[PDB]
């Protein structure tokens, strides 16, 4: 086949692999970011729900 | 840090009704029955404030009120209340079940002599609503302000790009 198939297809190859890294060093960067903080989505803990509280009068007044 | 503020001896310097135990449990049910406002005034302020630094003003009338009942038993009925209470006492336990008699004297003197009737059983028990004027409490825990929540997770989901982009496996 003519050169112009090699050529079009390393284009493609290339761009799709040319995002493929930096997306991954983005993940890095990303997954460093939520486990340093915690503010998003993941790498979230678990803690005490609230809705397990009883707030009804108890014996003590001033509980 | 901070300040356990306390207030005064002068505010907590109430007459400090006395009467033992058993005389208090004698005239149990009438003084319930009236005598429930300061009561269930001064029980709500403390429930709501949750401080008792703050609802004094109200033990102070609870106690004026229970002073006012005790006089009133004092200038009417105080025979047959002397020999009730004092029946209540000799028993350990202070049981109304061996002191009945007694208890209809007590019972009919106060109904003749001020118009008093005995709560009934679980009358006494019931909750009550009460009419007072204080505001209430906007934050009775002293809570301080709230972490915002953590962002939202929204939006439509497409593909993965480029599939897994795990090493060599483009699918």
């Amino acid at each position: 086949d003519g050169p112009e198939k090699n050529y079009e297809k390393t284009m493609a190859i290339l761009q799709i692999e040319a995002e493929k890294a930096e997306l991954r060093l983005k993940e890095l960067e990303v997954r460093r970011l939520m486990r340093a903080r915690g503010d998003g989505p993941w790498y979230q803990y678990p803690t005490i729900d609230k809705a397990l509280i009883d707030h009804s009068p108890k014996t003590t007044p001033d509980n | 840090p901070g300040i356990v503020e306390l207030p005064t001896l002068e505010d907590l310097k109430v007459q400090e009704v006395k009467v033992s135990s058993s005389v208090l449990k004698a005239a149990a049910h009438h003084y319930g029955a009236q005598c429930d406002k300061p009561n269930k005034e001064f029980m709500l302020c403390r429930w709501e404030e949750k401080d008792p630094r703050r609802c004094l003003e109200e033990g102070k009338l609870v106690n004026q009120c229970a002073l006012d009942f005790f006089r009133q038993i004092k200038r009417h009925c105080a025979e047959p209340f002397t020999e009730y209470w004092t029946c209540i006492d000799y028993s350990g336990l202070q049981l109304f079940r061996h002191c009945r008699k007694q208890q209809a004297k007590f019972d009919e003197c106060v109904l003749d002599k001020l118009g008093w009737v005995r709560p009934d059983l679980g009358e006494l028990s019931k909750v009550t609503k009460v009419k007072t004027d204080r505001p209430l409490p906007e934050n009775p825990y002293h809570s301080r302000a709230r972490p915002e929540p953590n962002p939202e997770a929204e939006g439509d989901l497409k593909p993965a790009k480029h599939g897994s982009r795990l090493f060599f496996w483009t699918m």
